[PDB]
């Protein structure tokens, strides 16, 4: 939805991967905006793609080709079009505001299009600092938001494959302003590394609904007759979070310093004398480092392009699967002999409004600059063969919002910006190699 | 030279209490919908 | 530690490793731990003498590892600075 | 602790017997609390193999069998904490 | 019925004559009087029964913890 | 619709699950002595939510700017309304150039 | 262990408990001195084998030595 | 002492460390240090060492002086080598047997 | 400190264990420890010749476990 | 319907209570095996055995009485 914090989520990763960037003076960084109009209205209007390398919970580095989208109602072009060439949807829902109308629309369209969904409950810190809810009522609010999302999912397809809940690792609790985004498993691991050897998955699966921890028997009860125990999630996650926030805010230098020393987090003496919000950001960045929970959830619950080739071909492609081009799409072959099949769903302005960059996902084959390709329109078919236009490929770039990486060539499964082939494209188009077998089809 | 200050939490709280008649009570910024600077620039340009 | 970070990086690729026996294993790495316990798929075991066998799923204990031949294109993997308390080499933004 | 005795002595020539039987002879640069020894301008003689000189070399702590120490060190003072 | 843990078992055996067996076929017979937590032991007037035959006498003995295989009698 | 909820599925698997460690901040409480005032300051107007600044000059502090930057109070005489409007006009002209 | 850091990016030959020898460029080490060697050659008794990127365990390593140096004002009045 | 519980902090660990010498088997090292008795060493490579012992570590790391080291191995031929001073890592020690000086 | 190995997917499945010294044991995995100590039920041992003996319930020390193998598709 | 996981320490505790005779293997001695009734263990499973007998490949059983077996050598624990 609008202003629920989806650009702040990407700014969270940009702060870590790009050390040069610094937060602005009076507002948020809002990386992946890159339009003077959007900087004026302080809201995203265009869907700027961003490719960056992020780190997994264990240390592995992936290559996230994330696409940022507007949250305004009228700009659902920049959600529907880029989603057709993506493998999943990361849904950012404000906990305070809850599920809104655009969130409902996004959920309906994603489930209608067989899109895995990863839920990020943003602006958690507003429960602690603004709404001032007690931890138990905060847990109830989080649970209600998750249940609303699950209801919106169930209104389309009652399949259990699309079900978001923290115990499945499908939901991340985040505060992108303070700079943290954890999961059950990530926070559980952050316990395990400190306190010895216990399986992270077993510990993490017992940190949700009405599972109570008994502080004397050290066991997970089920109902906690009378007041024997307190809820596991609240006992192990929300209360430590509340106490962290309050220690930073409430001006307790010695107590906070001692507690951070226990965690081997060491601050310069001039750091405790900071403004409350930068001090919160510093503490949260030292305590919760890179947002590895979000990366781990995305990698686990969103299929890789090779795994998603079959589903993409079944949904988007309209031609016969048994054909050679259909087989090439299914295998997502990268060799030069393979046919080149790419889908262009967007056109992006250059810095000066002179030429357009075509945003394409290479479904199969390989592409090099200077290549001759044949562009297929929206209604190209055997009846209408006149929508074909032969064009060259001037320049291939990997998008990074505020800059581009120029590559001599690209391979299958990559999202790239193509320069030099935009005149024949209105709205969407399919690009195929000219030296190719007969009967090409369009997406 | 008296160029930078750092105040405690009780001191800032007490100063906020004392000068309570001379500071706004909005903390929202949505109150100035069409009554902020850019809207005034647009109105001046359009002569409305 | 950077070495176990690279070992974790390898998961999903094809890695060859030899144990204290002298047998070399050629398969796809699917899991790895700080102890360097490894899970493998489609292994082609070459014995010390030279006999070649095949395996499907194994869980090699870390303590019985001599070395591994990681795929070459992981030479450019980033070696992050590790603070005192951090147990995983990750990009940092705080003090250290 | 006694490994401190190792670091308190430095830059003297010492022959070293490794774990496998190899003999190395050279002057130490720095040793560790953890028994990692660093050697410079040494004479590496692998068991049954021809001697070969190298400019520097380091040994893991578990591979040290024993030390051939010189006769020019005040050991009684050297042992004091 | 009553389980006896290793350390109580051996400390309830101080001063008795025992046959300790090394990892590599050497058995030493003698009496022990003091042990620390790492289960390395000291003997008195001990003799080596190599291949089960009495060869020589060593006197008092200290064995490192890792060399031993079992202790008995 | 789930046949068995994940809750009983999680508990039923090893019902004797044991973790020895305590939560992180256990000796503390979610609210300290100065937490309420700190929260009050956190969402205060600009000068009073900082705790660190740069000592502006004595004449660089307007002290009543927010009175006419906001709307005029209702039921005021014409001259007061015009005064509000003229001061706002001067501020806008200053900000424009 | 500060001296050990000085060996980064140097070319190293490492004798192993097996008795072999790996030669190559050091990328990163460990607290247990697990070594990461880039462009690694194997010295099996001498036989040459290309290995590539190799992670040696700490136990496997016996000794190591260097073989090469690491690859490498405004104005006035 | 009544602290073999093995769950201790640093000062009581050091007390237990010193008691591990003052009455444990490693006590043989102290009276060998103070009485300057002959001590024979059995290494894990079938080596025979006899020498004065001067200092020892809890790991049985030992500094030796005036060492007579013999090894046997053609036909079995025993040979000897006397070296001035030794630092022997307690890792490779199998056995110690004292020859009383008196 | 230490870390629990990931063996939940291997539980209650027919497995092959390779111990040190060219040993080999069948069985159904039933439990594991931090140090990879494993527990097997109704297991079967292989000898060098190749004949299988019923070996029974087994509690292997994790120090000696070389590999753990499943055979299913 | 599934069966719960039994950790090795609890398994050996069950053997201790049931007084089930065992056949302990060794770290590298393939031929040498030990049998007897278990009597105690610790967190390192240094095992205290009763009526220990040293069985070899040709069943050369030798009585050893009650002995303490260092955990560094146990490769396997048998249930009868
Ligand atoms: N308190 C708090 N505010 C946040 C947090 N995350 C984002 N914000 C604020 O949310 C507002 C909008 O942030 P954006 O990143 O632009 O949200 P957006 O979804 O990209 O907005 P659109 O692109 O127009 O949909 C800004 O005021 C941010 O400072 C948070 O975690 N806590
Ligand atoms: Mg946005």
């Amino acid at each position: 939805h609008l202003h629920h914090g989806k650009s702040a989520l990407l700014d969270l990763l940009v702060y870590y991967t790009h050390p040069d960037t610094k937060p602005p003076k009076r507002r948020s960084l809002r990386y992946t905006d890159t339009h003077y109009l959007e900087r004026e209205r302080v809201m995203s209007i265009k869907s700027t793609p961003l490719t960056l390398a992020v780190s997994d919970m264990k240390g592995k580095t992936f290559a996230f080709q994330c696409i940022d989208t507007p949250g305004h109602v009228d700009f659902v072009d920049e959600v529907a079009a880029p989603m057709a060439i993506s493998d999943g949807v990361v849904l950012v829902v404000d906990v305070i505001e809850g599920v809104m109308i655009n969130t409902t629309r996004i959920i309906k369209h994603a489930i209608l299009h067989d899109m895995p969904i990863v839920l990020v409950l943003n602006k958690v810190d507003r429960l602690i600092l603004e709404l001032r809810l007690p931890p138990n009522d905060a847990y109830h609010k989080l649970r209600h938001v998750i249940d609303e999302v699950n209801d919106n999912i169930c209104q389309i397809s009652k399949d259990l494959k699309y079900r978001v809940s923290p115990e499945l690792g499908n939901v991340c609790f985040a505060s992108c302003d303070l700079g943290y985004c954890f999961t059950l498993s990530s926070f559980a691991k952050l316990y395990i590394d400190r306190h010895g050897g216990i399986d992270v998955d077993l510990f993490s699966k017992r940190l949700w609904g009405d599972i109570y921890f008994d502080s004397k028997t050290r066991k997970f009860a089920k109902q906690s007759l009378d007041g024997s125990g307190v809820r596991s999630f609240v006992h192990f996650i929300l209360e430590p979070l509340y106490k962290l926030h309050t220690l930073t805010i409430s001006d307790e230098a010695e107590k906070l310093k001692k507690h951070l020393s226990s965690f081997q987090i060491y601050l310069k003496p001039k750091d405790y004398l900071l403004d409350p919000k930068p001090l919160l950001q510093l503490i949260c960045a030292s305590f919760f480092g890179f947002p590895v929970g979000f990366v781990n959830a995305v990698t686990r619950h969103i299929p890789s392009p090779r795994e998603n080739a079959a589903r993409k071909a079944s949904q988007s492609y309209i031609g016969p699967i048994n054909s050679s081009i259909g087989k090439a799409i299914l295998e997502m072959s990268r060799e030069e002999s393979a046919p080149l099949v790419m889908h262009v769903t967007k056109l992006y302005n250059t810095v000066d409004a002179n030429n357009f960059y075509a945003f394409a996902r290479v479904y199969s084959g390989q592409v090099k600059k200077g290549q001759k390709v044949k562009v297929l329109g929206e209604n190209y078919s055997l009846e209408d063969e006149e929508d074909m236009v032969v064009a060259h490929i001037a320049e291939i770039c990997v998008p990074c919002a505020r800059y581009r990486l120029h590559v001599d060539g690209a391979v299958a499964g990559m999202l790239v910006l193509l320069g030099g082939v935009d005149n024949s494209i209105s709205k969407t188009a399919t690009i195929v190699s000219d030296n190719l077998k007969d009967d090409p089809y369009i997406f | 030279t008296y160029r930078r200050w750092k105040l405690n939490l009780p001191q800032m709280a007490n100063l906020h209490r004392l000068g309570y008649q001379l500071l706004s009570d909005l903390r929202d910024d949505n109150y100035f919908y069409l009554f902020n600077d850019n809207s005034f620039f647009t109105a001046k340009a359009l002569n409305v | 530690s950077l070495c176990i970070k690279l070992l974790h990086e390898t998961q999903g690729h094809i890695v060859t490793m030899e144990l204290e026996n002298g047998s070399t294993y050629r398969g796809k790495l699917i899991e790895a731990e700080d102890n360097m316990n490894c899970q493998m798929r489609d292994i082609s075991v070459t014995a010390r003498d030279g006999r070649v066998s095949h395996l499907d799923q194994v869980y090699i204990r870390g303590s019985h590892i001599r070395f591994l031949i990681v795929p070459d294109m992981l030479r450019n993997a980033p070696m992050f600075k590790v603070g005192p308390g951090r147990s995983v080499p990750l990009p940092t933004r705080g003090r250290r | 602790k006694l490994v401190r005795f190792l670091m308190k002595l430095t830059n003297e020539t010492v022959s070293i017997e490794l774990k496998n039987g190899t003999i190395v002879h050279g002057t130490i640069t720095s040793v560790d609390m953890q028994m990692n020894t660093h050697l410079k301008a040494v004479k590496m003689t692998v068991k049954g193999r021809e001697p070969v000189p190298v400019e520097t070399l380091s040994i893991r702590g578990n591979n040290i069998r024993y030390y051939i120490l010189p006769d020019s060190l005040p050991l009684d003072t050297l042992l004091i904490d | 019925f009553v389980p006896v843990n290793p350390k109580p078992f051996l400390q309830g055996l101080i001063g008795k004559p025992v046959l300790v067996r090394l990892k590599w076929g050497q058995e030493y017979k003698g009496t022990l009087q003091s042990v620390d937590s790492y289960m390395n032991l000291q003997l008195l007037n001990a003799e080596e029964l190599v291949d089960g035959v009495k060869t020589g006498d060593l006197g008092e003995i200290l064995i490192r913890c890792n060399n031993v295989l079992w202790v008995g009698e | 619709e789930l046949d068995t909820s994940p809750e009983d599925s999680a508990i039923e698997e090893d019902p004797n699950f044991e973790i020895p460690f305590d939560p992180f901040f256990h000796s503390e409480d979610i609210e300290f002595e100065h937490t309420a005032s700190a929260l009050i300051l956190l969402w205060a107007p600009h000068p009073f939510n900082k705790r660190s600044g740069a000592t502006k000059r004595a004449q660089d502090v307007p002290l009543i700017k927010h009175w006419y930057l906001e709307h005029c109070p209702p039921n005021q005489p014409v001259k007061v309304r015009v005064s509000y409007q003229k001061l706002l006009k001067s501020h806008v002209m200053n900000k424009l150039h | 262990t500060t001296k050990m850091v000085s060996l980064l990016n140097h070319s190293l030959n490492v004798t192993t408990k097996d008795g072999r020898t790996f030669v190559g460029q050091l990328l990163a080490f460990d607290g247990f001195m697990n070594l990461v060697l880039s462009d690694c050659q194997e010295y099996r008794h001498e036989e040459k084998r290309m290995l590539g990127l190799v992670i040696l365990r700490g136990e496997f390593i016996v000794s190591l030595s260097v073989q090469g140096p690491p690859p490498m004002l405004l104005s006035g009045p | 002492v009544d602290k073999p519980r093995s769950e201790l902090s640093e000062i009581e660990l050091a007390r237990l460390e010193e008691y591990e010498f003052s009455a444990g088997p490693l006590s043989v090292l102290q009276q060998a240090v103070k009485n300057h008795d002959q001590v024979l060493i059995n290494c894990r490579n079938n080596k025979k060492l006899l020498a004065r012992v001067k200092a020892f570590d809890r790991h049985s790391n030992m500094v030796l002086e005036n060492v007579k080291e013999m090894w046997t191995e053609g036909k079995a031929i025993n040979k000897d080598r006397f070296i001035s001073k030794m630092f022997l890592r307690g890792d490779g020690v199998v056995l110690v047997v004292r020859i009383p000086s008196a | 400190k230490a870390g629990a190995p990931d063996l939940k997917k291997y539980l209650d499945r027919q497995v092959f264990v390779q111990l040190n010294g060219s040993r080999k044991v069948y069985g159904v995995l039933r439990g594991y420890d931090i140090f990879l100590n494993i527990v097997l039920e109704d297991s079967i041992e292989e000898k060098v010749d190749g004949e299988k003996v019923k070996i029974g319930s087994v509690a292997i020390r994790g120090n000696s476990v070389i590999m753990i193998e499943t055979l299913d598709k | 319907v599934q069966k719960v996981m039994i950790p090795p320490i609890n398994f050996i505790f069950k053997l201790l209570q049931q007084h089930t005779p065992v056949s302990i293997w060794l770290f590298e001695q393939t031929d040498i095996r030990l049998q007897g009734q278990i009597r105690g263990f610790d967190e390192f499973m240094n095992i205290v055995l009763d009526d220990a007998v040293q069985v070899d490949a040709k069943n050369n059983k030798r009585e050893l009485g009650r002995i303490l077996l260092k955990g560094d050598n146990i490769t396997l624990i048998q249930a009868i």
